[PDB]
């Protein structure tokens, strides 16, 4: 998702977002500190590489150790 | 007509042309000499 | 076993090119001679001159990971 | 004759008026809940907002976790919901804590929806939030242990 | 304002001087290529008629001639498989014995070994198993002969001449006239009454002088061959008479109003005929004339030249509220001014209406030993959801075309499209709400149940056993209509259905063909997946089209185009803020929804309903009904369903199913292969062909067309393409082998 | 099992991180005039024959590794 | 010499219904913009926020959220119609800034009173090497 | 904000500035080229990066360069 889909989108959703909070009675007495904005394109593939790689490392990690314990041999 | 023959040799026509030849080629090459996985004639 | 080393060599001299060629064209290149007053990690330098999508030396290391996932892998 | 109009007769203010937004039920049921009543101490507002919601919460956690069919114990999981009106006390405080200063004033509007000046709603104030999160805790923690209280007589204990 | 004929006489000349000139379309790309991405502009822009000119007669006359192809290249495709159905088919031997004999019509050549793809279909034929299900349509309109099937496709053939002729006429010779085009009335009545309604009453007419008979016949064991001739039904009427007795009358009580007599052969029975396992055919002939009559009537509505008859202009103003203002005033103007409108509605429409066929089809098995072949039930479901789910992609795309391009307040204003644009915020706020909620209580459920397995806690899942979510409201509307025959439906003899009315098993040759299908918790969590996944598509691809023209980021989109990679990578970066590029996530998005449909459909089927029936009546579904217990994890379709299904294509080596498995493995190749494009950027790519054009120019060896990498929309349409591509055809792959061994 | 595959994935990684460095070098760090014609320099002045020929052994290695195990199966 | 025009309120706005593109809690604590313009007749124009709006005869006053949105706006409205248009920056306490156009003339058309503002007088690829600004707040560029 | 330069390069074509969506670029008189006319960048407290500048620069290379600096409410080009 953060290699495919890039960031323009996802900042005109978060938009569409933030006037969704503004506009909702009870919630808007809570007011955000930081303004809300998608994450960087540069940060995008930083975040994407590390899901790939987790996933990876993780993925494999599970399978070896589960079909060569399972025998042990 | 002169059009035309310019149309004939625009690059997908050409290509397909020439990669057809070479298909009907190298499939009766495989046909006279089927599998062969060396050069036997030394 | 001839296969698979040679399948090893593939994954060893594709991640060799993907991070030497973002390691030397990492001060500039063709496409933007003064890559290097951009720094190492920026987004891209715009949708101008054909576009200019993971230029970045960053990128390049971006890029080379996924290879050498793949050739550990 | 149309239903929708802008906001307030501004349009270019990012809202609209409809039926959901700009009716006499809605606007009195809103203007009557505590959250919304800006001339009261927030601490009573904090009281009804945290009795309403601890009572709410021991239902789902009581009937939904696991010692639920163990009924020896189950009935004892409203300390699930007390434990999250203190982290949500813990939430509501730590929130205060960094969007209010001591000595800052009300950031709540100071205007009315006719334009006339208004004393601003308190709740917006450093001192104010302290009041919410001690009433909503001393109402949460004490809408867990009257929910608890009853428990039979109920098609659904 | 009088509907008549409008032409023009030869207003392109025939020539192929504009063959030998390419890109002549366009001004820019008629230069000749300065770099090698003119070579996929050309291609690019090839079918973008409103982007060559701006005239709007010769954009008709265009795609008027477009159509015409289309149904020459389709009149060609119907040719070639009716030619194989005669010329290299085993047609003859599976009409002798349709539930042992496999159907097959493609025959390969013995080149390099591949002849072992011909494998023993039965009849004494080697070749490919066929699910095109081209032999049960043959067979229900009473086909026989291989000469029948020549016939047809010669037919067919003539008739791809008659299209491509006719497109060349309507440009180059007699091309129609805009208002010729804009005649909306009379073509609406044209096409309701003249082409639906007079379709249906000409295949009804065939079905019962020739399906009804011959499938008669077909039934009751005669021979094919010593089957009497269709046209010897229609020269003695006692040959029809003795198997339909009404035929004697001779459209007597037609014109009497004694139509009672017509339910020998025009009935009211449902289910399906147990011989055969389709519906039945006096019931399917009895539908086409009603649809007939129904269509023939519904082709009056629309005014022409003789007063009588709506406009669609006044019905459209006349419908405005309190609400929406002075809605539908103006969309009569939008509708006869733009394509990519028309283009959208009715992409979304025949894409909705395809998924509704793919549904009907499979539940209410439409031709005679169809439902037991479940190799061409499976692959025809497969088919039309795909294509379903691509033409609403393209409406989505189509849509925010016209947005981007034919949109303009200032000249054809309507007040519902405003009213939608002044609001777009809440509409997108609200679905992206929606659309969060349906994954937590969906996709979340499943995660809550593989941890409550794993953690050795059955009882604390989601399961047919433990906490159940019974899809009460599906389970009550199925028994609505198991009780309706005979109470609010009287004139049925059965459930509209075999997968309503309780019990009434149908099966044919050993295998069974329906039964009522059992609804439980795994349905239930199913359906809000599907649900969820529509959603979150519909979200992305509505969110391109209303936000086509402008947003808070960028105020000036319209300016950018319909497809334009981004605007920078300021305001923190524009990358796919395009509509084209929302069309590109909703086409990744469509397919993860199509694809977990499909998926549902396969293991329901393989688990519930498909499998071997007894001779004292013990059905074994070829999985032993695991569907209840096993779909209701992701770790179930993990293992009880991918990896013990997918065995029958890793191990259909050195058989006939070997091409399966080579395409299974390729389209995962391709699949792999479009993560390049989509995790890179053009860049890079471009600072490479550099080094390598520098090796070029060494060598005195570089080309004119300087080569170029491809630009950022080609990356993602490449991508997305390739992507869709493995995807689509490694699950084909999987989808067949399984099917056709294990059926 | 376990201990080959933690190493080669820890190797994997540091290599990348080698020449995402090494890059990072050549923009931080790097004095053209202080290594004027030296072998450094000198890597910078043919980086199109080192990124050229690096790119024909990982086609090589590709196109015939590939096609071998296409052909086998 | 110029004199910006100064912004007057009570000034007429474009007929409009509404739309959830306008002005947010950012114009209430942060910051805000008005476009200016003349207009001919009454007209209709699209919004760079939401829909179309009835353009009112003589002067306009248009409250946006963003600077992008004015200049936009006021390049269609100079290109589609004939107008002439400027825009100015609205802070909380009240002040009015004037942004464009700055001298008067369109920043397109070169102007006497203008000074420069970060022009190099070299080369683009006559800046330095990174290392010889390091250990500075200098970029190679800023000089 | 970000930073924009201008470089003597500049043949003085007005491009930048037309194309600019937030103005900030200017055209101011110069000496150097051909047209009397340099490029200036006075106002790049509204510049959003968005490089449609560097885009529609025809000199070899670029005259106007956009270095994407420190973020600020006006360069990220929110509205809220
Ligand atoms: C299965 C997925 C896949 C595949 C097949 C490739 C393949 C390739 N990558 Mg790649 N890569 C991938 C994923 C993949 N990548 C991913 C996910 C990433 C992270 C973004 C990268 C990032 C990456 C980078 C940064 C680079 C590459 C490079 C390369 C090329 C290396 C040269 C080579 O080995 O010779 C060829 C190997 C092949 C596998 C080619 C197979 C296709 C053959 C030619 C089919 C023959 C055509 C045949 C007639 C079919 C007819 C088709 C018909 C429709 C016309 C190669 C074509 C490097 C490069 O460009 O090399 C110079 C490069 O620098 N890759
Ligand atoms: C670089 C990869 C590669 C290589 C080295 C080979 C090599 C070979 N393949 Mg193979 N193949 C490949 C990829 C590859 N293939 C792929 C990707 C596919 C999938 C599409 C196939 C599918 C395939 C099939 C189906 C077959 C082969 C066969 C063969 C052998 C036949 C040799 C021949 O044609 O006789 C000799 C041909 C010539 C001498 C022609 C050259 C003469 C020229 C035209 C004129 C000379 C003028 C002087 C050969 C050793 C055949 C075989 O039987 O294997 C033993 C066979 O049936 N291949
Ligand atoms: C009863 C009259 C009639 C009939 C049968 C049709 C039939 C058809 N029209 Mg059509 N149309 C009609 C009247 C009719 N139209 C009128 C009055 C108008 C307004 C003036 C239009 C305007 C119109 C447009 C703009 C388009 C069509 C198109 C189509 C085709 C749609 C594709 C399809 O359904 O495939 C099904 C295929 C078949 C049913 C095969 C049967 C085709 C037969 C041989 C055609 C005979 C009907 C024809 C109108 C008779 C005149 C031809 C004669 C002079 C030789 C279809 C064949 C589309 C098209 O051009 O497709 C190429 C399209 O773009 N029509
Ligand atoms: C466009 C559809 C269509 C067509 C082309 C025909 C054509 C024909 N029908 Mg038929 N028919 C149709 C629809 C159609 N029917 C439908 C929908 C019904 C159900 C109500 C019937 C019921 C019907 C009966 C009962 C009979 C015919 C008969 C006939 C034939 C007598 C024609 C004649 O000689 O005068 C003729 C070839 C008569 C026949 O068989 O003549 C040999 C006859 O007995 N038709
Ligand atoms: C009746 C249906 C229909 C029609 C008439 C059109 C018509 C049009 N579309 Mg559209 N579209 C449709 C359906 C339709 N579309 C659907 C269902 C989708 C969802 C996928 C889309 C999504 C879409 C997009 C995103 C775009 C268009 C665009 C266009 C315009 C330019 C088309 C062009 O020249 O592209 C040229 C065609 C090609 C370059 C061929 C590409 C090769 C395909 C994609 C892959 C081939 C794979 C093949 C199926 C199987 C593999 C075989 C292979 C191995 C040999 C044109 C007016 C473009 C436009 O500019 O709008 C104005 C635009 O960008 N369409
Ligand atoms: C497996 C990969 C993956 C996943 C998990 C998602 C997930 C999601 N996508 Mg995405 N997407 C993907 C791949 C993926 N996508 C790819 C490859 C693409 C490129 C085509 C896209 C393109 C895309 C688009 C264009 C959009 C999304 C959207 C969404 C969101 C839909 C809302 C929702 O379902 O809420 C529910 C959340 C989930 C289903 C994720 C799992 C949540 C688990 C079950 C709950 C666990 C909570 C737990 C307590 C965590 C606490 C632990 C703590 C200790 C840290 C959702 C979070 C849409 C969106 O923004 O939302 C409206 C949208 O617009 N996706
Ligand atoms: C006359 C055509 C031609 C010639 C002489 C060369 C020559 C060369 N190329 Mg090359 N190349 C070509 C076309 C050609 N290329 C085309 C069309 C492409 C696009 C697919 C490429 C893409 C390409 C890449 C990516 C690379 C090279 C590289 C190289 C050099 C190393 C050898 C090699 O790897 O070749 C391999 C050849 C291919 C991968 C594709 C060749 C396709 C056919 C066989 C060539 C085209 C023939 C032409 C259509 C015939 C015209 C007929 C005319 C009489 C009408 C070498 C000097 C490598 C390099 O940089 O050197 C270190 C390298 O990395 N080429
Ligand atoms: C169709 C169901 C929607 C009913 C709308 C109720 C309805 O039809 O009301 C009708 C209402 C009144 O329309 P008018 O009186 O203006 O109609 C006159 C002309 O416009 C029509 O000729 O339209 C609206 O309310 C505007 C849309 C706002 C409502 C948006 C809510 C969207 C949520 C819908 C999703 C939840 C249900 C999903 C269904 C599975
Ligand atoms: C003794 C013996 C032998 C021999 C051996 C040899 C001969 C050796 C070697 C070796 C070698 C030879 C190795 C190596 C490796 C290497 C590598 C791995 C590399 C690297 C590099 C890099 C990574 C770089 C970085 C950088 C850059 C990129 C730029 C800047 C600078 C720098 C440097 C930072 C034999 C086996 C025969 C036998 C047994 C005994
Ligand atoms: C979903 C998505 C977003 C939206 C994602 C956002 C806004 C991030 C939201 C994160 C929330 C706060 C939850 C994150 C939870 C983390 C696990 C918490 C980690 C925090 C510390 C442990 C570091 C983008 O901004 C984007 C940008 C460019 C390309 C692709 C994408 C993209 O795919
Ligand atoms: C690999 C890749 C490329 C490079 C891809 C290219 C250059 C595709 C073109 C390759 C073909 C093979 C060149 C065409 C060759 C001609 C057909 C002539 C060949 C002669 C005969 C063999 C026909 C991009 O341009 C790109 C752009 C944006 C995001 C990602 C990527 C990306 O991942
Ligand atoms: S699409 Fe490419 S050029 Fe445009 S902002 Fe994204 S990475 Fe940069
Ligand atoms: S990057 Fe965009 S906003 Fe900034 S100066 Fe250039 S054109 Fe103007
Ligand atoms: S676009 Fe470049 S050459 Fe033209 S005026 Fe601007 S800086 Fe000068």
């Amino acid at each position: 998702m953060f290699l495919i889909s890039w960031r323009g989108y996802w900042q005109e959703l978060i938009e569409t977002l933030a006037w969704a909070h503004e506009r909702t009675p009870l919630a808007n007495l809570i007011r955000w500190r930081d303004k809300p904005v998608a994450l960087s394109i540069v940060q995008a593939r930083l975040v994407g590489l590390v899901h790939f790689s987790v996933g990876y490392i993780f993925t494999y990690a599970a399978f070896l150790i589960a079909s060569t314990s399972g025998k042990f041999g | 007509m002169r059009d035309l023959k310019t149309y004939l040799s625009v690059a997908p026509v050409a290509s397909t042309l020439w990669f057809a030849a070479l298909a009907g080629l190298l499939i009766e090459i495989n046909r006279f000499f089927p599998d062969a996985l060396t050069f036997p004639f030394f | 076993d001839f296969l698979v080393h040679h399948a090893i060599a593939l994954g060893l001299h594709t991640t060799t090119l993907i991070l030497v060629k973002g390691a030397l064209d990492a001060r500039g290149s063709k496409l933007m001679p003064d890559k290097k007053d951009f720094g190492y990690s920026f987004p891209c330098d715009g949708p101008g001159r054909g576009g200019t999508c993971d230029i970045s030396a960053w990128d390049a290391f971006y890029l080379a990971v996924f290879w050498m996932l793949n050739t550990i892998g | 004759y149309q239903v929708v109009q802008p906001i307030n007769g501004d349009p270019f203010i990012g809202s609209l008026e409809t039926p959901v937004t700009s009716s006499p039920l809605v606007a009195w049921y809103l203007s009557n809940l505590p959250g919304y009543r800006t001339a009261v101490n927030p601490l009573l507002r904090g009281i009804e907002v945290g009795l309403a919601h601890g009572f709410l919460l021991v239902g789902p956690f009581v009937k939904a976790g696991p010692l639920r069919n163990t009924e020896i114990a189950g009935q004892a999981g409203s300390l699930a919901a007390g434990g999250l009106v203190v982290i949500l006390s813990i939430c509501l405080t730590i929130y205060g804590i960094s969007s209010f200063n001591e000595g800052d004033p009300s950031t709540a509007p100071s205007l009315t929806l006719t334009g006339r000046k208004k004393q601003p709603d308190q709740l917006q104030t450093a001192d104010g939030w302290a009041k919410f999160t001690g009433g909503f805790f001393f109402g949460g923690i004490s809408g867990v242990i009257w929910a608890f209280f009853l428990l039979y007589v109920l098609d659904l204990p | 304002p009088e509907v008549k004929i409008l032409v023009d006489r030869d207003p392109i000349k025939t020539s192929f001087e504009q063959w030998a000139k390419p890109g002549h379309f366009s001004r820019t790309i008629a230069k000749g290529p300065d770099t090698t991405t003119w070579i996929w502009n050309l291609h690019a822009d090839a079918h973008d008629f409103d982007s060559h000119t701006s005239d709007l007669e010769e954009i008709s006359r265009k795609v008027f001639s477009a159509h015409f192809g289309q149904l020459s290249i389709i009149f060609l495709w119907l040719s070639g498989m009716y030619f194989h159905g005669a010329r290299f088919s085993n047609y003859e031997a599976w009409l002798n014995d349709p539930t042992h004999i496999r159907p097959s019509a493609q025959v390969v050549w013995p080149i390099v070994g591949q002849e072992i793809l011909n494998g023993d279909v039965g009849g004494g034929f080697r070749g490919i198993q066929i699910t095109s299900g081209f032999f049960q349509i043959w067979r229900a309109s009473g086909i026989t002969s291989e000469l029948q099937l020549y016939c047809t496709a010669i037919g067919a053939l003539v008739f791809a001449a008659l299209m491509l002729f006719a497109g060349w006429f309507h440009y180059h010779k007699a091309a129609p006239k805009l208002v010729w085009f804009q005649d909306v009335e009379s073509m609406l009545n044209h096409h309701l009454a003249g082409l639906l309604g007079l379709g249906s009453l000409s295949w009804a007419g065939h079905q019962v002088h020739v399906s009804l008979p011959i499938n008669q016949f077909l039934n009751a064991g005669v021979d094919p061959k010593e089957i009497p001739l269709p046209h010897e039904f229609i020269l003695n009427r006692d040959l029809l008479a003795q198997l339909y007795p009404s035929f004697a009358e001779g459209a007597t009580p037609f014109f009497t109003l004694n139509w009672s007599k017509y339910a020998d052969f025009l009935t009211f029975r449902g289910g399906l005929d147990p011989l055969t396992g389709g519906l039945w055919l006096t019931d399917i002939a009895h539908h086409h004339l009603a649809i007939a009559i129904l269509f023939l009537i519904a082709g009056h509505m629309y005014r022409t030249n003789w007063g009588i008859g709506h406009g669609i202009k006044d019905i459209l103003e006349a419908h405005k509220g309190p609400f929406t203002g002075q809605g539908h005033k103006g969309l009569y103007e939008i509708l006869t001014t733009s394509w990519h409108a028309q283009l959208s509605i009715n992409l979304a429409m025949l894409g909705s209406l395809t998924i509704i066929v793919a549904h009907h089809m499979y539940a209410m098995p439409p031709y005679p030993y169809l439902a037991t072949d479940y190799g061409t039930q499976l692959s025809l479901f497969t088919h039309h959801m795909w294509i379903g789910g691509f033409l609403i992609v393209g409406a989505a795309a189509h849509a925010a075309i016209f947005m981007v391009r034919d949109y303009d307040p200032t000249t054809r204003y309507n007040d519902l499209l405003d009213r939608v644009l002044r609001h777009r915020d809440a509409i997108i706020s609200h679905l992206n709400w929606v659309c969060i909620f349906l994954g937590f209580h969906s996709f979340g459920l499943y995660i809550h149940n593989d941890t409550m397995s794993a953690l050795g806690r059955p009882q604390d899942m989601f399961s047919d056993t433990a906490i159940q979510l019974q899809p009460v409201f599906a389970q009550w509307i199925q028994n609505t209509h198991a009780l309706a025959p005979g109470t609010t439906a009287p004139g049925a003899t059965t459930s509209t259905s075999l997968t309503w009315g309780g019990g009434d098993l149908v099966s044919v040759g050993g295998k069974v063909a329906l039964l009522p299908i059992p609804l439980g918790t795994a349905d239930f969590l199913v359906h809000h997946i599907h649900a969820f996944t529509i959603h979150v598509t519909v979200l992305i691809l509505l969110k391109g089209v209303l936000f086509a023209r402008s947003s808070r980021l960028i105020p000036d989109k319209a300016n950018l185009g319909f497809r334009f990679p981004c605007d920078g990578p300021g305001r923190g970066g524009t990358c796919q803020v395009s509509a084209w590029d929302h069309v590109f996530l909703g086409l990744f998005w469509m397919y993860n929804a199509i694809s977990v449909v499909i998926f549902h459909f396969s293991w329901k089927m393989q688990s519930d309903v498909w499998g071997s029936i007894n001779d004292q009546g013990v059905v074994t579904h070829i999985t032993g009904g695991n569907f209840a217990q096993s779909s209701i994890t992701i770790n179930g379709w993990l293992r009880d369903f991918l990896w013990a299904q997918a065995s029958q294509v890793i191990q259909s080596y050195g058989s006939s199913l070997s091409a399966y498995g080579l395409f299974f493995l390729g389209a995962h190749f391709v699949w792999a292969f479009s993560l390049m494009f989509l995790f890179s950027g053009r860049g890079y790519w471009q600072e490479l062909i550099e080094s390598i054009v520098w090796a070029h120019n060494k060598l005195k060896v570089a080309p004119a067309t300087q080569p170029r990498a491809l630009s950022i929309v080609q990356g993602r349409a490449v991508g997305v393409t390739h992507y869709l591509l493995g995807g689509i055809a490694t699950t084909w792959a999987f989808f067949l082998a399984r099917i056709i061994a294990v059926g | 099992a376990a201990l080959y595959t933690h190493h080669q994935y820890i190797a994997g990684f540091i290599m990348t991180g080698a020449f995402a460095h090494g890059a990072i070098f050549f923009i931080r760090d790097y004095n053209p005039e202080q290594n004027a014609d030296n072998v450094l320099a000198r890597m910078l002045e043919h980086k199109e024959a080192i990124i050229s020929h690096l790119s024909w052994a990982s086609l090589f290695l590709g196109f015939h590794t590939l096609g071998l195990y296409v052909h086998n199966d | 010499g110029f004199t910006p025009p100064e912004l007057d309120p009570n000034t007429p706005s474009p007929i409009f219904g509404g739309s959830t593109g306008g002005l947010l809690r950012k114009a209430q604590v942060e910051e805000f913009y008005v476009i200016t313009w003349e207009s001919p007749k009454e007209q209709i124009f699209e919004m760079p926020t939401g829909g179309a709006a009835i353009m009112r005869e003589g002067p306009n006053l248009l409250k946006l959220a963003r600077k992008e949105q004015c200049l936009a706006l006021g390049t269609r409205l100079r290109s589609k119609y004939k107008i002439k248009y400027q825009f100015y920056r609205v802070f909380p306490s009240g002040e009015v800034q004037y942004l464009h156009p700055k001298d008067g003339v369109y920043p397109e058309k070169v102007n006497p009173g203008r000074q420069g503002v970060g022009v190099n007088f070299r080369s683009i690829g006559k800046n330095v090497s990174p290392i010889e600004v390091k250990f500075t707040g200098k970029q190679p560029y800023d000089l | 904000s970000h930073s924009v330069k201008i470089y003597d390069t500049c043949i003085g074509c007005t491009q930048c500035v037309r194309a600019c969506p937030t103005d900030v670029l200017e055209m101011i008189p110069w000496g150097g080229c051909k047209a009397k006319q340099i490029a200036s960048a006075p106002r790049t407290e509204d510049c959003v990066g968005c490089k449609r500048c560097e885009s529609a620069c025809p000199t070899d290379f670029l005259s106007v360069r956009v270095y994407l600096w420190h973020e600020t409410t006006r360069s990220m080009g929110l509205a809220y």
